[PDB]
RNA sequence: GUGGCGCCCGAACAGGGACUUGA
């Protein structure tokens, strides 16, 4: 009955030869209890050390849940595989659910589990748990089937989840459906309460072929940006308006339309930082025209799909983040706002990445502001997706901080 | 030998080698073909000399223990080309995981990589040749190898497997070819379980003693001395030469670093900064005061013998930090008061400036890595430093720095910013407008400052870039300037280096910076750009641009 | 003669910040 692709890299693009950073002992434990369940159940399978490539591992224990499963970090495969989902076998992005009330966030890891793999490729998915104090070498183990973390094998499913969807949407016509990776989206308008109980319907339906399928909620259409707003306080000090200064000429590549004449004006005059100056007619004209401008969204930028995505992140205090995407510097797409500090963290990392999803069906490339260790260890632990982005890591300017208050 | 053998396979579309026998003595000749003779009679190695036109190359030595002329090889024209494995075992167990267990062994292996045979499609490439000559080629795993111990220790494991799952109660830790195996059993049914073991290797060919040394350790291991209930290095001494070379100072560096993680309380910084343009191997270097006072100090610590101990699973552990100044670190992890498992040593510089909270946020973060990797478990902590400089420094800082749980100890000294900057001015402080300038050709740049009351200055410099010309503006400035002040500048690189707040750094005049800042009790900053006319920015930057920018 | 780990010291690539030649 099965029939696998024949799947490849592309010519000149290596294995992913990667290490695995360090463990606990309480998710090793976990790690053990259900590989081995895996591997008695067929999915999985032991090797030798004869293949080289690797591919690390990390335990989670998500919302809605308490056990303990896991994920796969597949960011170097997916990278130098993407030609297999970007032309082999690709699916279209619709544009139509940012503008629906509300939808819901499914997780159909459970299906790909029932299907068989090409054999020459298994020994491109090595993933090694670790033993304590390197008193043993790793338990190697081989992905027999259609792994999670990996955007190939919703491609490849997505031809027998055709014919599974088949009878409902021609019933139920104004849902929009995605499918980007182990995770599902569902696009659902109407009321509430119907989408629960539509939501609860198609997880039964999903139950009919055998599908076990225990934010969760999200409502993307009243998203907006943060327009830049400024005070109003008819009294002016000289740090304020050297501030606001150094804020309009490093804006100045954003808005074209930035003019700040007036406010230098003031300024031959020295003195100290606390007077009062009143602004002239023609100033407040300049501030006018500039708050009627930023209340407005740039003019000129587009959505290029073959580039990528940079999403920095900035931190403000009081526990208040904020977000910026742009393809090219100076040309944003999405601003925003979102209130310990490392969970906040990546709290924020999966609502953007969840936003970047819906709205253009791709994962960007972070630039963090933080060190490389800490979040390499510590982010295990309090993350609840089932995905993973491609990061890095950044030295922060403050003057960008100076972006939002 | 029925074990589970491997597929091996070269690199995509390559060949094996072809080299030339070297020139060497007549001695080591027939003797080197009576120990070729005693390996096959032993059931490994495959002659066969018309076979195919492949020669590798031979390296004999006359090794250790003068007379034993060993056999030898050499495979760098083959391990450049065998395909990949991978390897795990890149660190070292450290004593610390070792659990305390009493009945403890150990089962060491005799010719261990020559009892395991290798597959049929790779026996060709083994030309093992020698003077007509003679060709002999392995059926084995030889040494000069890349991939013998990932073989090795993947068909021990699961060769072992079976005897695991039969006695999942006992503990069985490996290494390259040795066995540390224990227990906390009594020694009846211990000696009865290591017999039990050694007919479950020999049944798959494989060496062990009776006579070994199992109440003969404490042993030797990478340096380290095991008791049973103990531990420590290996015995450490110190030379008493009475001048120092670069080679002297790097050997005891090595070892008191070898020694560091165990004995509390050393210096190394100053004993290191000697190396900073020292390069050459015979400059006889003084033995500097500060270092002079360091090694005192050390062997003061090193006079007194010590011991560590093991680890138990259920009792917690603690870590804790006894600070000694100077921009070092020191760190004692322990389960119980005094009975320290391990300890060591942190004053790494992550960006020439910096302050103490940040190096204590690295140094914990470090730690619990290290705790990881060893243990498995993040340790609860016991800190020098209060809970609202922490909450400070988090909430005015631009990235995000967590620790795990922890709290307070009254062990002097004390971490805490020596300063801090307020978020708004002053009525009835001073302004000052500072900038500065240099050329890459002369280096002999220009500072001032000025104020709103007429007050201003300029100041000549040498050899420098226009950043410390700021930066020794701002110094003159604050120099000049009384109690309390209100600044602005021109360059995004004092800001960037200011508000980190840093307590200590390198060069000698940001130094000055920081002690004249702490006195002047309140301070604002602020940044503003060039060449648009902003008040006295420009003036100040035409006085010094006199000279500098033409 | 070779390889591996550690400590120290030096050369190439990306990002950021600053100074010179042209419409």
């Amino acid at each position: 009955p099965i029939e696998t692709v024949p799947v490849k890299l592309k010519p000149g693009m290596d294995g992913p030869k990667v290490k695995q950073w360090p463990l606990t002992e309480e998710k090793i434990k976990a790690l053990v209890e259900i590989c081995t369940e895996m591997e008695k159940e067929g999915k999985i399978s032991k090797i030798g050390p004869e293949n080289p490539y690797n591919t690390p591992v990390f335990a989670i224990k998500k919302k809605d849940s308490t056990k303990w499963r896991k994920l796969v970090d597949f960011r170097e495969l997916n990278k130098r595989t993407q030609d297999f989902w970007e032309v082999q076998l690709g699916i279209p992005h619709p544009a139509g659910l940012k503008k629906k009330k509300s939808v819901t966030v499914l997780d159909v890891g459970d299906a790909y589990f029932s299907v068989p793999l090409d054999e020459d490729f298994r020994k491109y998915t090595a993933f090694t748990i670790p033993s304590i104090n390197n008193e043993t070498p790793g338990i190697r183990y081989q992905y027999n089937v259609l792994p999670q973390g990996w955007k190939g094998s919703p491609a490849i499913f997505q031809s027998s989840m055709t014919k599974i969807l088949e009878p409902f949407k021609k019933q139920n016509p104004d849902i929009v459906i995605y499918q980007y990776m182990d995770d599902l989206y569902v696009g659902s308008d109407l009321e509430i309460g119907q989408h629960r109980t539509k939501i609860e319907e198609l997880r039964q339906h999903l139950l009919r072929w055998g599908l076990t399928t225990p934010g969760y909620e999200l409502h993307p259409d009243k998203w907006t940006v943060q327009p830049i707003v400024l005070p109003e306080k008819d009294s002016w000090t000289v740090n304020d308006i050297q501030k606001l200064v150094g804020k309009l000429n490093w804006a100045s590549q954003i808005y074209p339309g930035i003019k700040v004449r007036q406010l230098s004006k003031l300024l031959r005059g020295t003195k100290a930082l606390t007077e009062v100056i009143p602004l002239t007619e023609e100033a407040e004209l300049e501030l006018a025209e500039n708050r009627e401008i930023l209340k407005e969204p740039v003019h000129g930028v587009y959505y290029d799909p073959s580039k990528d995505l940079i999403a920095e992140i900035q931190k403000q205090g009081q526990g208040q983040w904020t977000y910026q995407i742009y393809q090219e510097p100076f040309k944003n797409l999405k601003t925003g706002k979102y209130a310990n500090d490392v969970k906040q963290l990546t709290e924020a990392v999966q609502k953007i990445t969840t936003e970047s999803i819906v709205i253009w069906g791709k994962t960007p490339k972070f630039k963090l502001p933080i060190q490389k260790e800490t979040w390499e260890t510590w982010w295990t632990e309090y993350w609840q997706a089932t995905w993973i982005p491609e990061w890095e890591f950044v030295n922060t300017p403050p003057l960008v901080k100076l972006w939002y208050q | 030998s029925p074990i589970e053998t491997v597929p091996v396979k070269l690199k995509p579309g390559m060949d094996g080698p072809k080299v030339k026998q070297w020139p060497l003595t007549e001695e080591k000749i027939k003797a080197l073909v009576e120990i070729c003779t005693e390996m096959e009679k032993e059931g490994k190695i495959s002659k066969i000399g018309p076979e195919n036109p492949y020669n590798t190359p031979v390296f004999a030595i006359k090794k250790k223990d003068s007379t034993k002329w060993r056999k030898l090889v050499d495979f760098r024209e083959l391990n450049k080309r065998t395909q990949d494995f991978w390897e795990v075992q890149l660190g070292i167990p450290h004593p610390a995981g070792l659990k305390k267990k009493k009945s403890v062994t150990v089962l060491d292996v005799g010719d261990a990589y020559f009892s395991v045979p290798l597959d049929e499609d790779f026996r060709k490439y083994t030309a093992f040749t020698i003077p007509p000559g003679i060709r002999y080629q392995y059926n084995v795993l030889p040494q000069g190898w890349k991939g013998s111990p990932a073989i090795f220790q993947s068909s021990m494991t699961k060769i072992l497997e079976p005897f695991k799952k039969q006695n999942p109660d006992i503990v069985i830790y490996q290494y390259m070819d040795d066995l540390y195996v224990g227990s906390d059993l009594e020694i009846g049914q211990h000696r009865t379980k290591i017999e039990e073991l050694r007919q479950h290797l020999l049944r798959w060919g494989l060496t062990t003693p009776d006579k070994k040394h199992q109440k003969e350790p404490p042993f030797l291991w990478m340096g380290y001395e095991l008791h049973p209930d103990k531990w420590t290095v290996q015995p450490i001494v110190l030379p008493e030469k009475d001048s120092w070379t670069v080679n002297d100072i790097c050997k005891l560096v090595g070892k008191l670093n070898w020694a560091s993680q165990i004995y509390p309380g050393i210096k190394v910084r100053q004993l290191s900064k000697l190396l900073r343009g020292t390069k050459a191997l015979t400059e006889v270097i003084p033995l500097t005061e500060e270092a002079e006072l360091e090694l005192a100090e050390n062997r003061e610590i090193l006079k007194e013998p010590v011991h560590g101990v093991y680890y138990d699973p259920s009792k917690d552990l603690i870590a804790e930090i006894q600070k000694q100044g100077q921009g070092q670190w020191t760190y004692q992890i322990y389960q119980e008061p005094f009975k320290n498992l391990k300890t060591g040593k942190y004053a790494r510089m992550r960006g020439a400036h910096t302050n103490d909270v940040k190096q204590l946020t690295e140094a914990v973060q470090k730690i619990t890595t290290e705790s990881i990797v060893i243990w498995g478990k993040t340790p609860k902590f016991k800190l020098p430093i209060q809970k609202e400089t922490w909450e400070t420094w988090w909430t005015e800082y631009w990235q995000a720095t967590w620790i795990p749980e922890w709290e307070f100890v009254n062990t002097p000294p004390l971490v805490k910013l020596w300063y801090q900057l307020e978020k708004e001015p002053i009525v009835g402080a001073e302004t000052f407008y500072v900038d500065g300038a240099a050329n890459r050709e002369t280096k002999l740049g220009k500072a001032g400052y000025v104020t709103n009351k007429g007050r201003q200055k300029v100041v000549p410099l040498t050899n420098t870039t226009n950043q410390k010309t700021q930066l020794q503006a701002i110094y003159l400035a604050l120099q000049d300037s009384g109690l309390e002040v209100n600044i602005v500048t021109d360059s995004q690189y004092a800001l960037g280096i200011i508000q980190a707040q840093p307590d200590k750094s390198e060069s000698e005049l940001v130094n000055q910076i920081i002690e004249q800042l702490i006195k002047k009790e309140k301070v604002y900053l602020a940044w503003v750009p060039a060449h648009k006319g902003i008040g006295g920015n420009e003036q100040v930057d035409k006085l010094v641009s006199a000279g500098i920018r033409k």
